[PDB]
Order: structure tokens, then C-alpha cells, then sequence
């Protein structure tokens, strides 16, 4: 019937950044761990196997919608993510990825609230996770004869 | 003293109705290459004073910083308001730290504090504005290294109305966490807390609660499916302290010691089915089912200090929690089933972008304390239903989506929607929209839902636009309206010219400030205000109290 379905050249992968142990990082090392992808140190002598840089990332949390009496309803934060996939020999390809996810405010519940708005940036950086890994198979046809 | 500078900055003017005529003149004080200050003199008009607003910025070893302090000595339109007191004098300071030493310490702090709770009603600033509705203080400093993480934090906030300023603060929280991937075929996971909630209000109860919550998980996968398994323990503990009068007043039977365990079940299954379309195009869709089980606990007698009513996004569909912090977990019975399609293109590239997802309750998600008031008593069923959407025509135009629909509200509970189209920094249009129900502000948030400031909920259309008229010009404005008061919220317009070397920028805004009583029921406050500046950056677009985000 119909066809069922990281790309093989993709399963020894290398993971680097100036901020390993990050929320971005672990979440993207956890991810790609789930979908079977080895994870080596830059110490290997290494010239086959590909690199994952994280470049950086950072959260924008802005006023979505406003009530009748000029207070904040929702906010709406917006991850944005910057990567970069090094293959060595065919130059570096940059990766960009947006989360956008928002919730109602309560300045009655506000620790409440603070404990919701740390429950959604952590789910937020596994999101971007993933939207960082469904694009490689676009960053390895990219490689063509030019 | 002063020097070893760059000098005077250039001046900028500003004409606002709560303010008058203002004239900032700032001063940079270039100290070192790694920290600087600026002062900047602020006359204000109607305010009778200059208002010394005071920046200081530092790059050390232990993390980047910026600190501010904003001082009027004496409001006069303050003081004809509030006239029980002498003191006229309004500030405002603020602290931002964040630093990562040695890759495994993590000092952050987010302090703000003001005089009165209308400071930023009047004053508006980069770090807070009219909608605010309270400040953060929070400090925190961890430790944090691949398997294992510790981290000691503070909470506080100040909130923002006169009457209600009841808010608990945890002082301290302690949040550790131990992982270990590879235990057979398990990946564990404990998860530990320890804290003390305390509130400004001494008749509200004092608590301090410890938390022990072991995980387990088996991932399994294949080819095509990938089914998971979790196994989770949920121990809490509360000595709770200062509670009789809070049970005099509140009909509540609120113990000192309240323990409190309750297992987890969770599975959850994907599969993925991948579909060749036309030249060269390639959709795929996904399916997955989820099934949850955690048992019915009496938690009448544990207070609320950091639990409250989630929203539901499609993945949040799938989690395992129906409120924040772990003072109110729900019981569940429950099978979440969800869809998704995604296309891409001859280059691989995710353009499309569809999610539909339903949760089934068996039985009835209770606390022991469910007093939340929807509009009708459906317990069982699929009650919610979630769904997203995405949709990338080229590399300019865009598009995302998503609503949350209730069958307890019998109205959608959550929808939003935009389109966009984004040439680059300076030529852009955006059109969005946002809707949230009265039944939904009815359940969600029991206080608001009296008031007929947000009795209605939301319908807010927003444009915003960035287009230059002519080949140097540049102009910029933006547009909000509400659409069941048939009203605008916020209006924007402002042009901008770069002459030479420096850029002259004209602008103007008017913005919902305040709520009008004693009237024919209510009205809303507006404020007007014009404002001209004299590298090349649009600040315009984020000046609003409705800032402008790109949604590609
Ligand atoms: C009341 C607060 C005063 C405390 C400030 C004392 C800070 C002293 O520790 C700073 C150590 O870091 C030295 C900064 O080094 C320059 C930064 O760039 C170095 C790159 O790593
Ligand atoms: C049937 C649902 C019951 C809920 C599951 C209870 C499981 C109790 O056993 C917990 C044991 O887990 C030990 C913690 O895992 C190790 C994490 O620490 C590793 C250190 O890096
Ligand atoms: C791995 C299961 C995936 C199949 C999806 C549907 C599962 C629905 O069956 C749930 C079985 O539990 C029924 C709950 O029974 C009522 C509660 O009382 C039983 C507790 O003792």
C-alpha cells in the first residue's frame, strides 16, 4: 500500500556548544538519543562524522492580548533557536527554528503562574528539539554537486 | 565626577497627557570596556520634577548584569490622588543577572521593585509598562552537570492593586534532580523538591512542603511505531502552619500535617505514514494514543501555593498534569488521541502543517477540592479538543493557527490565529487575531469573571505594518481592536528618516491605560502620547504594549 518511513549518514553525530549542559542542549542530546543517534566526544580524530553546533538561543516574552482595563491577559513567548550542521569538507549550513506557545496571566496566583511559565519554556525547549532534528533531512540534500 | 567618557548623548523630547511636555537629556559614562553607566535627566511637566533615571551595565567572571533606578522626589498629580501621606516620592529599581561559570554554575536574578502600585501605569520603561499587572523578584543559583542538577531559588512578587495583593512567595525552593539513562531498558529519572511558602498576608497560612517523585521509563522503538512506558511516584508532604483563622473565615479543613502519595501510569504509542504527492512532494501522517492513569486523592486538607488551571496547546493534550506546581494533581483515567499531517517539499522542507487532537475521560478528573464552575456537569466523554496549524507558502508570506474547544464551556475555550507576510526588517504586514470565551475566563479565572473589565473575554483584531512611503522615508504604525466592545485598544503611527549619518524618528501611540469607575457602568482610560528621537534599527515595532512578534 502505501510507504511506511535521521539519515543513515546521520547516526554517529557530534554534539557541541559553549553551554553543554543547558536546557537546550540536554533537551536536543535527549531527542536525538531517542531516534538512535550516537553521540562521540570532538576528541576522536574524526573527519566522517558530522557536527551539531547550537549557536545560541533566547526567549522573547511579549504581550499577546490586552483587557478592557490596559492588563496583560496572555502573554506569548518566542523561542528562537539558532544551529548549525558541519559537515567537514562541504561547508557549514545554518539551521534557524521558532517556538511560539502563550498562556493567560494572573497577578493573584503569580507564583502559580511563574511555576506554569517554567513548565511551558521547559516543554518549549523540547519542542525546538524536535524542530531542530526534523530538519537535517533538508540540511543533508542540500549537499549537490555545484 | 564623570569622565574618561564618550559625552553627551543627543536629547529627546516626548508630549504625554499624564506627564506634559518631557525632556530627557542622557549621559554616558563609559567607566571600562566591561561596565558603564548613564544618567539621564527627565523633566516632566505636570509632574513637577526631573526624574533622574539612573543605568548601569557590568560583564564580570560571575555573569552579565544591568541594574536601573528610576527617582522622582515629589509627584504632584501623585499627591493629589493619594494625599493621606507627605511622601511623594516614586522609583522604581531593577536588577538582571544571568551567568554560567565553569559550565556547570548557574547565578540568575530578575529583581523589580517599585514604590507604589502605579508606577508603571505612569511611568513606562524597558522594564515594565500599563499592563503589567505585577512584579517579579525571583533569584536563583544551581548547579547543574549532565546527569545531576541542584538548584536553590527565591520567588516574590508585588502585586499591582491596592485592595488584592495577596501573593505567596517561596522562601527558599530547592529543586534537585538525579538521571540515568541506560538501567537495562529503562531510563530513570527522580525528581526532588523541598520549599517554603509564605504569603505578605499574615492571616493566609504559612506551609512548608517535600516532594519525592521517582520515574521510570521504557522507550521502546522501530522502523515505523515507537511505544513508550512510564511508571511514575508522586510522595508529598506539608507542615502547614497558621490556619485557624483562615479556616474561620474559609470553609476549609486544612490540616498542619497532610501527607500525600499517588502512583502514575502512562503509555503512549506513535506510528508515522509517509505519502509521495505530486513533483517531487512528500506529506506524511502521524498518529498517537496515549492512556493515563492516576488515582483519586482527598487534597481538602493541602492549600494552593503554586497550582493553577493549565491551557491546553495539542501536545498539551498529552500531558500528565491538569494544574502547575504539585499542591492540586487531579486524577486520571483518561485516553488521549491525537493526528497530525505534514508536508514537504522537493527539498525536504517542512512548508505544512496540520494537528488534531481529543482526550476521553472514563471517569471524572477530581482533587477533592474541585470547585471550579463550568457551565455545565459533564464529566465523561471527549470533553477537550485541541488542534494547531502552520502553513509557509514561500519564503515571504506565512501563516499558524490553533484552537482549544471545551465541550464543559459549550463554547471554544482558546482560539488564535495569524497571517503574515515579511519581506525583511523593514517591509512587513501582519494581520492576527485572538479569542478567548466568557465561559473560559468564567472557569479559569473566579474573580475576573465578576468585573466587567473582563467579564466578556477577548476578541482582538491586530494589523501592524512596516512599509516605507517614499526611497529614504520610512513609516510604521499599528492597529488593535476589540471586538465585542467594538473598540480600539491600541494605535500606533510613526515615521522615520535617516538623512545622513543619524536617523530623526517621529511617533505616536494611544493605549488603553486604566479602567474609568463612576460612570454608566464602566469605561476605559486612554492615553495619548507623541515622542520624537534622534544605528539603523526599528524599535517602533516592539514600543507598544502590544509589541510586535514575527511569525515567519
Ligand atoms: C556590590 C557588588 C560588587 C561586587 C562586584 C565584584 C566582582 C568581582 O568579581 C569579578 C570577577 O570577574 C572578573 C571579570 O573579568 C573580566 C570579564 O571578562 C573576562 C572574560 O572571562
Ligand atoms: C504502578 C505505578 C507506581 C509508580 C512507580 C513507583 C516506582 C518506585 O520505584 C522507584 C525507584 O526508582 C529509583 C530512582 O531511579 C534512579 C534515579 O537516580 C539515578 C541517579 O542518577
Ligand atoms: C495500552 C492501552 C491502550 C488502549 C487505549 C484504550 C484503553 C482503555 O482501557 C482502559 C482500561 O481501564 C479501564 C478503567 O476502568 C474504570 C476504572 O476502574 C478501574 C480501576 O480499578
Amino acid at each position: 500500500g502505501w510507504h511506511l518511513r535521521v539519515p543513515t549518514t546521520m547516526k554517529t553525530m557530534i554534539l557541541q556548544s559553549s553551554d553543554p549542559n543547558g536546557p537546550l542542549s540536554r533537551a536536543v542530546r535527549n531527542q536525538l538519543r531517542l531516534n538512535g543517534v550516537d553521540l562521540i566526544d570532538a576528541s576522536t580524530l574524526r573527519k566522517d562524522v558530522p557536527s551539531l553546533r547550537l549557536d545560541g538561543s533566547s526567549i522573547q516574552k511579549d504581550t499577546a492580548s490586552v483587557f478592557q482595563d490596559g492588563r496583560t491577559a496572555e502573554y506569548q513567548m518566542v523561542m528562537t533557536v539558532h544551529a548549525s550542521v558541519l559537515i567537514p569538507g562541504h561547508d557549514i549550513y545554518p539551521i534557524t527554528t521558532k517556538v511560539y506557545r502563550s498562556f493567560f496571566d494572573n497577578p493573584q496566583a503569580a507564583l502559580a503562574k511563574d511555576a506554569e511559565q517554567d513548565m511551558i519554556i521547559q516543554e518549549m525547549y523540547d519542542k525546538a528539539a524536535e524542530q531542530l532534528i526534523r530538519k537535517l533531512p533538508s540540511v543533508q540534500v542540500a549537499d549537490v554537486e555545484a | 565626577g564623570d569622565k574618561r567618557r564618550s559625552g553627551f548623548l543627543i536629547p529627546n523630547a516626548k508630549y504625554s497627557t499624564k506627564n506634559g511636555v518631557e525632556f530627557s537629556l542622557p549621559y554616558y559614562w563609559n567607566i571600562a570596556p566591561n561596565f558603564d553607566a548613564t544618567i539621564t535627566p527627565h523633566y516632566m511637566n505636570k509632574r513637577g520634577g526631573v526624574m533622574w533615571e539612573n543605568e548601569f551595565r557590568y560583564l564580570t567572571q560571575l555573569g552579565s548584569g544591568l541594574t536601573e533606578f528610576d527617582y522622582l522626589p515629589s509627584d504632584k498629580v501623585y499627591e493629589d490622588d493619594h494625599s493621606s501621606d507627605s511622601n511623594s516620592r516614586r522609583w522604581l529599581f531593577y536588577w538582571n543577572h544571568s551567568g554560567v561559570i565553569d559550565q556547570v554554575w548557574r547565578l540568575n536574578a530578575d529583581y523589580t521593585k517599585v514604590s507604589d502600585p502605579d508606577y508603571f501605569n505612569d511611568f513606562s520603561s524597558k522594564y515594565g509598562s500599563s499592563t503589567d499587572g505585577y512584579a517579579t523578584q525571583k533569584f536563583s543559583a544551581g548547579y547543574v552537570n549532565q546527569n545531576f542538577d541542584a538548584t536553590v531559588s527565591t520567588k516574590q512578587f508585588q502585586v499591582f492593586d491596592r485592595e488584592s495583593s495577596n501573593s505567596y512567595s517561596a522562601e527558599p525552593q530547592l529543586d534537585v534532580n538525579y538521571y540515568q539513562n541506560d538501567v537495562g531498558p529503562f531510563d530513570t529519572h527522580l525528581y526532588g523538591q523541598v520549599a517554603h511558602f509564605v504569603n505578605s498576608n499574615n492571616n493566609m497560612p504559612e506551609a512548608t512542603r517535600v516532594h519525592f517523585e521517582p520515574t521510570i521509563n521504557l522507550p521502546l522503538s522501530n522502523g515505523w511505531g515507537s511505544l513508550n512506558t512510564e511508571a511514575k511516584l508522586l510522595a508529598t508532604h506539608y507542615q502547614q502552619s497558621n490556619l485557624d483563622k483562615y479556616n474561620a473565615a474559609n470553609g476549609t479543613d486544612y490540616k498542619e500535617s497532610v501527607s500525600r502519595v499517588m502512583p502514575q501510569f502512562k503509555v503512549d504509542g506513535k506510528m508515522v505514514f509517509e505519502r509521495d504527492l505530486q513533483e517531487g512532494f512528500t506529506q506524511t501522517l502521524e498518529p498517537r494514543v496515549q492512556y493515563l492513569y492516576v488515582p483519586y486523592r482527598d487534597q481538602s486538607e493541602i492549600g494552593n501555593y503554586d497550582s493553577t488551571l493549565l491551557q491546553s496547546d495539542y501536545t498539551g493534550l498529552f500531558r500528565d498534569r491538569t494544574y502547575s506546581g504539585l499542591d492540586r494533581i487531579a486524577s486520571a483515567n483518561q485516553v488521549t488521541t491525537g493526528l497530525t499531517s505534514r508536508v514537504y517539499d522537493a527539498a525536504a522542507v517542512e512548508r505544512f502543517n496540520i494537528s488534531v487532537g481529543q482526550i476521553y475521560y472514563f471517569t471524572e478528573s477530581r482533587t477533592g477540592d474541585d470547585n471550579i464552575n463550568w457551565e455545565n456537569n459533564d464529566t465523561t466523554g471527549s470533553l477537550v479538543w485541541a488542534g494547531d496549524t502552520y502553513w509557509r507558502i514561500a519564503d515571504e508570506w506565512g501563516l499558524r493557527g490553533g484552537i482549544q474547544y471545551d465541550t464543559r464551556l459549550d463554547n471554544v475555550a482558546t482560539g488564535n490565529g495569524t497571517i503574515e507576510y515579511r519581506r525583511d526588517e523593514n517591509r512587513l504586514v501582519q494581520l492576527n487575531y485572538r479569542y478567548a470565551s466568557p465561559e473560559y475566563i468564567q472557569a479559569t479565572l473566579p474573580s475576573y469573571s465578576t468585573a466587567a473589565q473582563y467579564k466578556q473575554g477577548i476578541s482582538q483584531v491586530g494589523m501592524t505594518a512596516s512599509w516605507p512611503i517614499v526611497d529614504r522615508w520610512s513609516v510604521v504604525g499599528a492597529y488593535y481592536y476589540d471586538t465585542n466592545t467594538r473598540k480600539a485598544a491600541n494605535q500606533m503611527l510613526g515615521v522615520q528618516y535617516n538623512s545622513c549619518c543619524y536617523a530623526i524618528r517621529l511617533g505616536y501611540e494611544r493605549k488603553v491605560n486604566g479602567w474609568n469607575s463612576n460612570d454608566n457602568g464602566g469605561e476605559s482610560k486612554y492615553d495619548n502620547t507623541f515622542g520624537i528621537n534622534i544605528l539603523g534599527t526599528q524599535q517602533m515595532l516592539r514600543s507598544n504594549i502590544l509589541p510586535y512578534q514575527s511569525s515567519l
